[PDB]
């Protein structure tokens, strides 16, 4: 009734999707064969929502994976989950857009985005009644960021009306390894302001940050860093799979947070995050969810919420817990953070409480924050995208592949106005 | 010989973190004779006195 | 799935190409006989033989012969090891005009014949040197002729670049600087490499008092290793071929990288050191540890290609990444604020039974884009002058058809290079 | 309601707070791992004196483990009861004060007095009503004797209510193991009697021949001595954490037990204190256990009670008992005695009957005596300071911190005006 | 993480160190090759040999040592020699000549070309370890390099690191037994670096080891193999409490804050107790009380003096095994109640007790029996002023006549600078002397 | 504790000898089963041990200088599910050894360097199966193999199934049995 389509693309969205995918089949105890192996009627209650019926007791994820180069595809139906997906939804290219986003989005991705759509609209047409795409990707790539907005627009002039969501890994320099990044990121968010309902920014820096000192990891790898994605990802969609006592879907979500159209860049999070040795000695309620919740230190994104106003925020609580005491916590919130929230809109947070917890978790809690320090990426960025553009620094390889410079000016200059939208707001 | 896999980039440490319940909380045991087992009978451990 | 073509031309580069293909059956377990991932390099026949994808070729018979009768005589194919008459006697004009004609035209049937056996041809890995005739000659003709018939497909081309002060020829810079024009319209990714530089190393680091020829070949086969590692070996962070150029190259005059292996390390010292990344990575910028003998200091770096290998983790890439940022000698050119392209794979490097190098247990090939390169050209520049003041041996040269605008227009050439490193280098 | 916080402090003061967690955890039936296991209801009543809560029938203690010697906290956390304690609450510095007293006051302890105080004030506004605070400690060492001092001082100026309970472990020259423990001890008393409300003053000697003559052990280990102190400690606040007939908290033994502000030195003690081999052959009635509470041998301090008159006494009681005999048993002690009790006082012994007697006893008393016998630990203790400061023995080491001669002097000086204050009252 | 650099410094330091090192590689489990056959020791007691050997990425265990000597003859034959593969090749130094048994030539001449080299080598260790304790200095007074390179070393050490302890064990000359002729001069010209960049300064005499190997472990004929092991077990001792867990733990800042008086007082005496033949072990008991008394007896001091002429300032009894704390106390009580057993009256208290629980480990082929406990007497006694009277007394007999003095002034030393280690040596047995006197 | 594949389609007994020939073959790639086992078994072996590192892994056995051999005790559960029992890790290395009255070896002796059952599902005669079937697979008896620090349950097992205790502890953590019969002492005691 709310079935949701969902697109990896590149490696680090395909590697983030797969994660996904291992934690939803997790949550509905999916048997990584593809059969059922729950112990509960809720899980297949609206089980629809992410995976197709394949008769025999078996569930294929509504998952279209693309890449334009074969190794990530094949080092995913390599892995733990690779028989999940249906082999028609494998979607790869012959090689890769070598971090060009010329490459992946006007050549490459071009003669490929057709294939793409062929299984796409199979997929959304397919479905009861489709309530929207959610997209993996990495700004920084070219596959990832060219093909994703490639992608992204066509999926929003075949589906104007339909909710688009984005998980976008955002670069930073702190943890940068790549060159011409900040082009393929600029380049990118042009058409990530304009076609989308929802993108959901996620910075390789910050994950870091959380394993290093919340979780307390010694040696973090990328599995923990899509697992922290994939909790979120998970937390976002919960009150279309589960009862609750306050609902919120996708386009509530989008509604509640939004003010106006093009705001639509949030900062996630996690409440129960907690180390190993702190297990035992830590009660997890409420309130302490709240605060980590609304913690700086938790947010997966680099920008620190201190350095600017909240314009929405939204918190969606999982499991058994009593909603005057919700209330009365993000009251307190309010209250004590009022500096931090802007005064023009009267309520900020916007509650949902789910009553079916994580497996193996007593209560959760997803943070989702629309605040104005979402422009200090974008500043970042266009920061880096200037200094590169003064001297021409890499543009031959994009002039190469028919894409002009005056594009360039173009991407740069909107994404300038988007940096002074959210600072407009920000006292 | 041939190329060989690594088993440590597919660790999933926040897996096990996630689930409070799967928490053990059960330390083994410290060899008497051990120089820490000395100090854990004597310094920290006491005979029955009543 | 991802092939690609090796080229060997002259002396130089064919030794260098025996070392590479030593390492390369070490790596993928295929024995010398050809018997037994393995796609990009081999080709599988159906009797079940693998065959390497490589061209030998070289007009002085006597090193191809020592290929077809030593060890490695059942693994290439023998129609790919071609052959001349007689060499281009450090003559460029003979192997360019005179000699590389007699077997430009098989060289190039047998690149076509390989090139139409694999559907996934990634490039071409041209290994010659430019002090000698034919590996300068030869691979201006069959690499211009390569350009013209392919064009898009990636050509890197590693060449023995002169020392600056060790030397086997007298004719070495007037053949350098011929060659100077083809390596700079025609290839893709020109890695020089200085024999006294790996000299050097293996004094210094490997404590070797008198390396020779196979030492320096083991070096550089184990850089092109690294290099090709993330198109065979999987990995977190692959570094395509294209993926390679475009983080590497900025300009498309600038595409000269150096190339250094920092875990280089005596048997018996490895075992007594940690070898972390953060070590590794600071060594990596040792002004001693580049293989071309100029001071990376002096020059300003544009862009860096860290190829990680064997048990390394992000994070420590990631700190040690920083912390070499943080250093004020390690100068970048501010219009490039992320110089750094980070790539790691899980297959550690191999070790060759009877070499200096030990068992590590991660290794790293940091390839980095500079402007300091440009003193060897200068170098290079004096040493043309001062032998074509007098027109010491231009009489051999036009004396095989070539003119002597030839020479003046290369010296133009590579000036107007040095030229555009000197006014690419400055701030802006 | 009433809740007290812990602190352990250095060698000596961490394995006693050990010692006395696993007594407590006993008495009220706390598992080792921090779960409730306890078979009555009674125990549970009031579990928040001593205990915080983790939600799923998990207690961590209210304890603040610190010393700036890294091996303690490991072997604190290595032991029978080490995972009991909460990871954050473990404070520790680099390396071990080096019996300086020195060093812990004011450079080595004064770097981490801060962290300290930051989370002894996080546990104190957990509590819902604190009543104050016990320190465990040693002032023969340094990082014991000099930090929990500066501690103790810094919790006083922040909470000048609330109670202060140090149990010290005093030096004694019978079996004396450190050369400038003097030094210490004398500049730790200063401390002690401006910032405390009652000090239970312990000593080595008088612990080990207890241990000796009464209990008759062959080897008395470390063990032994933290386990009769653990013992008096669990004596002491019994009545907040059980009920009983005639109900004592630690308010009011220092109201009954203090007539001057600065005699709130006391002594021990333990009623049923008996041998293996008289386990049988002894009846544990009220009579027995006043005697042998104001027997001399029983005493843990050093000192004798025969040659000081008592300023005031307290025998806090366990178990079922009738006050007719507690009452007379009293009465009886204060007549036959009369040269051992100021005349000036009309009564010296104050009673508490708590109903919950220690696991394995029928009955137990803890004697705690505010004797002017007390004055003779300070005699030895200012004879072996002169002694060493005629020739400022190891003074070079003090005034290498930033000490001074005329630092000593005062301590000195103060510590004789505190033995002449007990004196006054002899005759 | 408790760790100390230990630094072996001319033939009698690096010889010594050779029996040091392979009593801790026997203590922790280290095979002789740098390998730790134990996989499950690499996760368990982690802080115990972390202390003196360093790791690597392939398993292999680092001694945190730098052994220098201006001449390559020993340093070599440990590199021929079983140990070859333990040291880090770049932690063993060495010139091409040696100090000649000249103190000039090993501070100046010859020590000025390598000393940048030592420091460097010294520096990377430091840089490595997180929780450096200290420095163990070992070396001889009367040889050349061991007396010439250490003074020109300490001073360095002293201005680079500074707070860090600097623990130096030492074999002072015997009144008698001397391999050298003009070991006085060394020994007086060193006096200086040990009296004022040390910080704990442990003397030894050859003949005192030689006689307590005559009269305990019943061999006639010993040598240096034998010397060195038992100072191997005497540093072993000390330094068991930063590897070992025990009751009443004592570190060096408690052993340096409870032993050393005055600035100037930081020598004192070292005695290994339960020395004795296997023989012998099986009919004593060897029991805390007997093995504390041998502590005291003159027999068992390993410096050729007699503590009787002078007075007990400090005593740190380092038991170790098991050892009660009870016994140690009645042990104490004891020997204050023996008059013969004078200590100072400024001193109420002068025995500083540590207790581990490691028991002393027993190197095959050794002439040391297994022992159940065993204790390091280490007591800061005024007897010593009478070692340093007759080494004083030998260097002014030497000095009068101006013996050897040529060979000095020839290598960049001053003549004065005799006088002046003559004048620093003479205010440190006033010193002693005035530390002594009754208040 | 629980792997989510069915084992029985790889490995070919319950408890399944895996030199390191094969583990390279069971390469995490296509056989991602064995290696995650095999890190999950060392892992709840370092955390029940209360090491702060993990000593058996798959990627630091295979990468091992010297051969080792992994068994591991599985049993079915569903249809794409097994339960892991037990993990035992050993391998032959060279070891300096000493015998009673200082006695000086220097031979190749069996290690045994993990052994460990889950502690939910310890009892029931586990450990010992997988024991005698290392016995049975190398032919090595008890008299010819070595314990690293062999724990106080070890030493008991040891004691109530192979009657052997009283153990000697050599100078590199190792405890051998009495059984010094081996001979050619290199150094005479
Ligand atoms: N959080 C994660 N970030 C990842 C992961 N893999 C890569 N990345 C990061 O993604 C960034 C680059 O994105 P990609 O590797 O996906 C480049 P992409 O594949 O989109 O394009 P092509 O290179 O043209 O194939 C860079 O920050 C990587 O460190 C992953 O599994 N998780
Ligand atoms: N205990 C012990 N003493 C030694 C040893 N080797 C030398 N000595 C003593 O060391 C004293 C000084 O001589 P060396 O140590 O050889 O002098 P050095 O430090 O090597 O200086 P150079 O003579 O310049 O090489 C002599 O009096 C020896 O008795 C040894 O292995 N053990």
């Amino acid at each position: 009734m709310r079935e949701i389509v969902h697109i990896q693309a590149g490696q680090c969205g395909n590697q983030i999707g797969s994660k996904f995918w291992e934690v939803i089949s997790d949550e509905h105890g999916i048997d990584p064969s593809g059969q059922y192996v729950g112990d509960s009627d809720l899980q297949l209650e609206r089980i629809n929502v992410y995976y197709n019926e394949a008769g025999s007791n078996k569930y294929v994820p509504r998952a279209v994976l693309v890449d334009l180069e074969p190794g990530t595809m094949d080092s995913v139906r390599s892995g733990p989950f690779g028989q999940l997906f249906r082999p028609d939804n494998y979607v790869f290219g012959q090689s890769g857009a070598g971090n060009n986003w010329a490459k992946g989005h006007y050549t490459e991705g071009a003669e490929l985005v057709d294939n793409v759509l062929d299984v796409v609209r199979k997929e959304a047409e397919s479905t009861d009644c489709l309530q929207g795409f959610q997209l993996t990707h990495s700004l920084g790539g070219g596959t990832g960021s060219g093909m994703g907005t490639l992608l992204i627009s066509k999926i929003r002039e075949e589906y104007p009306d339909r909710i688009m969501n984005t998980f976008s890994v955002v670069p930073s320099p702190k943890v940068s390894d790549t060159v011409v990044e900040p082009y393929n990121a600029t380049l990118s968010v042009h058409q990530l302001v304009e076609n989308t309902d929802s993108t959901f920014c996620i910075d390789n820096e910050a994950l870091y940050d959380i394993c290093f000192r919340t979780l307390k990891l010694t040696t973090p790898t990328y599995g923990d860093l899509n697992h922290l994605v994939s909790a979120t990802m998970s937390g976002v969609t919960t009150c279309l799979r589960f009862p609750g006592q306050l609902n919120a879907d996708l386009r509530k979500l989008a509604v509640n947070m939004v003010p106006f159209p093009r705001l639509h860049f949030f900062m996630p999070g996690f409440a129960p995050l907690t180390s190993r040795s702190n297990q035992q000695y830590r009660a997890i309620t409420v309130p302490e969810l709240t605060q980590q919740c609304f913690d700086a230190k938790n947010m997966m994104a680099a920008c620190d919420p201190r350095h600017g106003r909240y314009l929405t925020a939204a918190a969606i609580f999982r499991g058994r817990m009593s909603m005057k005491e919700v209330d009365e916590q993000m009251l307190n919130i309010q209250n004590k953070n009022s500096s931090y929230f802007v005064d023009w809109i009267p309520n900020n947070v916007k509650t949902a409480v789910c009553d079916i917890p994580p497996r193996g978790l007593k209560m959760s809690a997803t943070f989702i924050g629309n605040s104005t320090a979402i422009q200090e990426l974008f500043k970042r960025i266009s920061e880096q995208f200037t200094a590169m553009f003064r001297r021409k620094a890499f543009l031959h390889w994009y002039t190469g592949e028919g894409m002009d410079e005056m594009e360039f000016t173009e991407a740069e200059s909107n994404m300038n106005d988007l940096v002074s939208e959210y600072q407009q707001y920000q006292e | 010989t041939s190329p060989i896999g690594r088993n440590r980039p597919r660790h999933d440490s926040v897996a096990d973190l996630m689930r409070q319940d799967m928490l053990a909380g059960v330390r083994a045991e410290v060899d008497p004779n051990s120089p820490t087992g000395l100090k854990n009978a004597r310094d920290f451990g006491h005979r029955r006195i009543w | 799935m991802r092939e690609v073509i090796s080229i060997h031309i002259g002396q130089a580069g064919v030794q260098i190409g025996n070392a590479c293909w030593e390492l390369y059956c070490l790596e993928h377990g295929i024995q010398p006989d050809g018997q037994m991932s393995f796609s990009t390099f081999f080709s599988e026949t159906g009797s079940g033989r693998h065959v390497p994808r490589a061209v030998m070729v070289d007009l002085e018979p006597t090193v191809i012969d020592e290929i077809r009768t030593g060890t490695y005589r059942s693994l290439f194919h023998p129609e790919q090891l071609i052959t001349g008459k007689e060499d281009a006697a450090n003559n460029y004009a003979r192997g360019h005009y005179t000699i590389g004609k007699e077997i430009i035209d098989l060289t190039l049937d047998r690149i076509r014949r390989l090139a139409d056996n694999c559907t996934g041809l990634q490039g071409f890995l041209v290994f010659h040197s430019f002090g000698g005739g034919t590996g300068s000659g030869f691979t201006s003709l069959l690499m211009e002729r390569l350009s013209v018939d392919y064009g898009k497909k990636a050509k890197l081309e590693f060449s023995i670049y002169p020392a600056p002060q060790v030397s086997t020829a007298v004719v070495e810079p007037y053949n350098s600087i011929l060659t100077t024009h083809t390596t700079l319209e025609h290839s893709d990714c020109s890695f020089m490499v200085d024999n006294e530089a790996i000299y050097d190393i293996c004094r210094r680091n490997l404590d070797i008092e008198r390396p020779s020829y196979t030492n320096l070949n083991r070096l550089i086969g184990q850089i092109v290793s690294s290099i090709t590692a993330s198109l065979r070996f999987d990995g977190a962070l692959n570094v395509d071929l294209t993926e390679f150029q475009t983080n590497l190259v900025p300009y498309p005059r600038i595409h000269f990288p150096l190339a250094t292996f920092s875990p280089v390390i005596s048997a018996e010292k490895a075992y007594h050191e940690q070898l972390s990344v953060a070590e590794i990575t600071n060594m990596c910028f040792e002004p001693h540890n580049q293989m071309v003998k100029c001071d990376p200091r002096h020059g300003k770096y544009m862009a860096v290609c860290l190829l990680f290998r064997g048990d390394v983790v992000p994070k420590d890439v990631n700190a040690a990444i920083a912390t070499i940022k943080t250093k004020r000698s390690i100068q970048f050119v501010d219009w490039c604020p992320t110089g750094f392209k980070v790539g790691i794979n899980y297959q550690p490097p191999t070790v060759v039974p009877g070499g200096d190098l030990a068992k590590v247990p991660r290794a790293v090939c940091m390839l980095s884009n500079t402007t300091a390169i440009a003193e060897a050209w200068a170098r290079l520049d004096h040493k043309f002058d001062l032998m074509y003041a007098k027109r010491a041996f231009v009489h051999w040269y036009v004396g095989e058809g070539m003119e002597e605008g030839e020479f003046s227009e290369a010296r133009e050439d590579l000036a107007a290079l040095e030229k555009d490193y000197e006014e690419v280098g400055v701030d802006s």
